[PDB]
């Protein structure tokens, strides 16, 4: 795995270069040395033994919230966009989440534009995510059999790089980041993602940056990052989305379906031809 | 040009022979090499051209799937005519990395292309007269190899598969086949093993064993292409499921021997066996071994014989053997001569067999001490050593031992003990870890259990989309009499042996050594055993083996209590009766 | 299906016409408002 470390490769003439050769050829990539590291970890400490999520506050349509999960597991999670159209205003109800939030966003902010301009290859997508333009997810697992996601925003960021899988990552001193699908339809192909998998037990805080969700993906249709977003987070939680959005899980559902099909009838057309023979 | 390569006026080889062919297929393979789609994955040969690249690997691995998708034909002719296509594979993969990695037939001067995950499975007694000078996929075991020379240069080996020892049917000796090794191939296996390996069935003993006598002879060959030595979530479903039920550990122990009254703490001893512990192997240090040895004793009848027969269907590899009918040579190894090499051959006995398994030795004391040395050290060192015919040479044994023997004037003198009662000696039985002794004594109550038990047996046993319906009713009768159905348990079984390791908690080292602590003061305190330190190691593994048996990664106290009660009641059950008596009053709560 | 034992232009139309057939039948369905299956239901075999 790539690591940037800000000792050594830090300004965006250093960063750049490096960063498209990372896109080129991976889809997750180590942050080292990062200043406000030192500060996470007490921040993390705190949020373990401390900072119990409120359970009260409960899951909504908007997908923020405390969601329960099975064998009693606890999810809290808060999405924010700053296109007033969305309201989100269930806001993080923990200051030690915000002050690990602002800490990422402040750095992460600079490394999802770089990503952007590493190999998305349009002009007026270079700016499309910034300060005053963009939308977070973030995410905590809670407690008191791996699961499979394929994050869909520009990058994904982990305060702690340890018991993610996609092969296990056991650095303790280096951030994690991530790109998803978003920029992997923008980059013309240049690039493509992985999904990662993760222990919901392991009480992993994530958090995810996309460009305002109104922000139509492609001037060919009426596609946007909201119905982008929808759609893994609908995929991801089937049983809230039964509640909310029952045709389009059944629509996204019916496309798993329609792949394991289509890969099915790719292989046996290869046996029944060995047989021939 | 593809299209073309279909339409065939001649036979499969005799079209790839045409150079118009040859070139066309050249390039569609040399296309495809580096053009390729998996949605998300892209171009993974992309990858895995650069990755071999970085490494200058001599071995071309390719997946057979892939190419039959992006060319139809070009597969299928790969797989009917293999030696003709690979031939030219080998210049089309030169040129095509060499688009990605130029000079590199600077250094290398040819590229063996290793073929993988072939889809099509033979086993030796399945390899029909059709199947000659085609791809073939066979399964098998190690028994004999050869060393590595170089041959008209580059490596060359020669190595024999077997039949699996589990499935050889009554009546026969196991066939084998002889295999031929090319270089970069060579050492991919040792004696034991069991793989998988690919390559072309072919006759290539022509020459001089023609003239050499009348009506004469060949033999057949296979020449190893490519090598391997596997669970799907829908088993995984039911695997789990069953693994946190009530009474887990119960009803695996209940359905050891459906068929077999009572003997509980031998069939609790047959299912830790079969389960296993965790080997261990600390660096610089000695290793320890994770295999559960079981000695049974008792007077004739009480079914010793006839649970070494279930072992035998149930467990995944078992070699049987028998004290009087086995040798030293049958045992430990043999020799062979090789005209290729022109030294001798190692070929291995029934311990090298049953390696990562388990072996079988009915009438254990009835054979010499001679033969019965061998088997001290099998199951000490898990290796065989032997200096013979000029080979000096070790080879794994790493096999789990279940023995049924008969005591002295075939009746168990009750007032003696155990190290009294057969010619086994004593450091041959402290390399067991459970030892059950098995008494028949007379009683109406047991009796009649018994017999209403047997005669019940019997009269199941009789004999006499239909497979389904058999399959139907024999599920049914399994159910009768076991918990759970047997041929789920084989496979339930071979999972957590593959895929559970459970680890130690040091919350439970309390527990574990004031119970020793309070044995250890016990032993000088009435009785002539010595409690050793082997029998600490043994209640280890078998707790770790109950740990297995629920699929849990983690040491429980539940299974520790268990471990312990049986380790403790064998000791104690081994005593003599004056002994015996003052023991089990102590150890109550245990 | 195929008149004969083996036939790449029946291969890659075949494998392309179970992608029009799967492609063109998902565009079908999604046009339903009712509770669409989340699987494709399964054929009914014919009395031979
Ligand atoms: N405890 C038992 N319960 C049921 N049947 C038994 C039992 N012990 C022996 N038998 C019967 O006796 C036969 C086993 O005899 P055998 O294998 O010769 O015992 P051993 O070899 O230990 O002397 C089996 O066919 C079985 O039906």
């Amino acid at each position: 795995v790539p690591v940037i470390d800000l000792n050594r490769v830090s300004d965006e003439e250093q960063l750049l270069p490096v960063v498209r050769a990372i896109l080129l050829q991976h889809d997750t990539f180590l942050l080292k040395n990062y200043a406000n590291k030192a500060v996470l970890d007490a921040l993390l400490a705190g949020l373990t033994t401390k900072d119990l999520p409120d359970t009260s506050q409960g899951f909504d349509a908007n997908f923020t919230g405390t969601l329960p999960l099975e064998d009693d597991v606890w999810l809290e999670q808060y999405i924010f966009d700053t296109d007033p159209q969305l309201r989100f205003d269930r806001k993080c109800r923990n200051e030690s989440l915000c002050s690990i939030y602002s800490r990422l966003f402040k750095l992460g902010l600079f490394f999802a534009q770089l990503c952007v301009k590493s190999v998305v290859s349009s002009a007026e997508l270079q700016d499309c995510i910034s300060t005053s333009h963009y939308a977070t997810k973030l995410t905590r697992y809670f407690n008191d059999d791996y699961v499979t996601f394929l994050p869909t925003g520009v990058l994904t960021i982990f305060p702690c790089a340890k018991a993610i899988r996609y092969v296990s990552i056991d650095e303790p001193d280096c951030l994690l980041f991530h790109t998803g699908t978003l920029l992997a339809r923008w980059s013309q192909g240049m690039h493509t993602t992985s999904p990662l998998q993760i222990d919901p037990r392991a009480n992993i805080v994530s958090l995810t940056i996309w460009p305002p969700l109104t922000t139509p993906i492609s001037s060919k249709g009426e596609g946007t990052i909201a119905n982008h977003l929808l759609e893994q987070q609908i995929k991801a939680f089937p049983k809230v989305a039964q509640q909310y959005y029952p045709r389009e899980l059944s629509i996204l559902r019916l496309q798993d379906a329609m792949k394991f099909v289509k890969e099915l009838f790719t292989v046996c057309e290869t046996v029944l031809s060995l047989n021939a023979l | 040009l593809e299209s073309l390569s279909n339409v065939k006026a001649n036979s499969y080889s005799e079209w790839i022979t045409q150079p118009n062919v040859s070139r066309t297929i050249a390039r569609e393979l040399k296309s495809f090499l580096l053009e390729y789609t998996d949605e998300t994955g892209r171009s993974v040969y992309g990858a895995r051209i650069r990755t071999l690249g970085e490494m200058n690997s001599e071995s071309l691995e390719v997946n057979y799937r892939h190419l039959a998708e992006s060319k139809a034909i070009l597969a299928l002719f790969l797989a009917k005519c293999p030696e003709e296509m690979l031939k030219i594979f080998d210049l089309v993969a030169m040129e095509a990395t060499e688009l990605h990695y130029p000079d590199y037939a600077r250094i290398h001067s040819e590229i063996h292309v290793r073929i993988s995950d072939f889809p099509t499975i033979y086993s030796l007694r399945e390899l029909r007269e059709s199947n000659l000078s085609s791809l073939v996929r066979v399964t098998g075991v190690v028994t004999r190899r050869t060393g590595v020379f170089p041959q008209l240069y580059r490596n060359y080996q020669r190595v024999t598969l077997q039949e699996a020892p589990g499935t050889v049917p009554p009546g026969r000796l196991p066939r084998h086949r002889e295999v031929i090794l090319l270089a970069d191939l060579v050492d991919v296996s040792k004696p034991g093993e069991e793989v998988e390996v690919t390559g072309i069935y072919k006759n290539n003993y022509d020459g001089n064993l023609n003239a050499k006598n009348g009506f004469p002879v060949f033999a057949t060959i296979i020449e190893a292409n490519s090598i391997k030595r596997s669970w799907t979530e829908e088993e995984e479903r039911e695997f789990r499921k069953i693994s946190r039920d009530r009474g887990i550990i119960d009803k695996i122990i209940s359905s050891m021997a459906p068929s077999i009254y009572g003997h509980r703490d031998i069939k609790t001893a047959v299912a830790c066996s079969l389960f296993g512990g965790v080997p261990k192997n600390v660096n610089g240090k000695h290793s320890i071994r994770g295999d559960i040895n079981v000695l049974l004793l008792g007077d004739p009848g009480t079914a010793k014989s006839q649970i070494l027969k279930y072992v035998e269907k149930t467990a995944h590899r078992a070699v049987f053997a028998t004290g009087q009918g086995a040798s030293a040579v049958g045992l430990t190894a043999s020799v062979r001569k090789d005209p290729i090499t022109k030294e001798w051959t190692l070929e291995g006995g029934a311990l090298v067999l049953a390696d990562k398994g388990v072996c079988l030795i009915d009438e254990f004391d009835k054979m010499n001490d001679q033969d019965r040395t061998s088997i001290h050290e099998a199951m000490e060192q898990q290796s065989i050593s032997i200096s013979k015919a000029g080979i000096v040479t070790t080879l794994q044994a790493r096999c789990s031992i279940i023995a049924a023997a008969n005591p002295n004037g075939g009746r168990y003198n009750s007032t003696l003990p155990l190290a009294q009662n057969v010619s086994l000696t004593e450091p041959i039985l402290s390399a067991f870890d459970i030892l059950c002794v098995v008494r028949d004594l007379v009683d109406e109550e047991a009796d009649e259990r018994l017999a209403t038990f047997v005669v019940d047996s019997h009269v199941r046993s009789h004999p006499e989309n239909a497979r389904q319906r058999r399959l139907q009713r024999q599920r049914k009768k399994e159910e009768e009499i076991s918990p759970i159905p047997q041929e789920l348990l084989m496979k339930y079984i071979h999972y957590a042996r593959t895929k559970i390791y459970p680890k130690l908690h040091q919350m439970d080292m309390d527990k574990v050594s004031r119970v020793y602590a309070d044995l250890r003061r016990e032993s000088i305190s009435t009785g002539s055993f010595p409690i050793t330190v082997r029998h600490l190691e043994s209640i280890l593994r078998i707790a770790e083996s109950f740990a297995k048996m629920r699929l849990s990664e983690f040491v429980s106290s539940y299974d520790l209590d268990r471990a312990i009660k049986v380790v403790v009641d064998s000791f104690v059950d081994a005593q003599k009766v004056s002994v015996r008596r003052q023991l089990r009053r102590s150890f109550a709560i245990y | 299906p195929k008149r004969d034992n083996l036939t790449t232009l029946t291969n890659k139309s075949r494998t392309l016409a179970f992608v029009e057939r799967a492609e063109s039948w998902y565009q079908q369905v999604i046009a339903s408002k009712d509770e669409i299956m989340t699987d494709v239901p399964a054929f009914k075999i014919n009395k031979r």
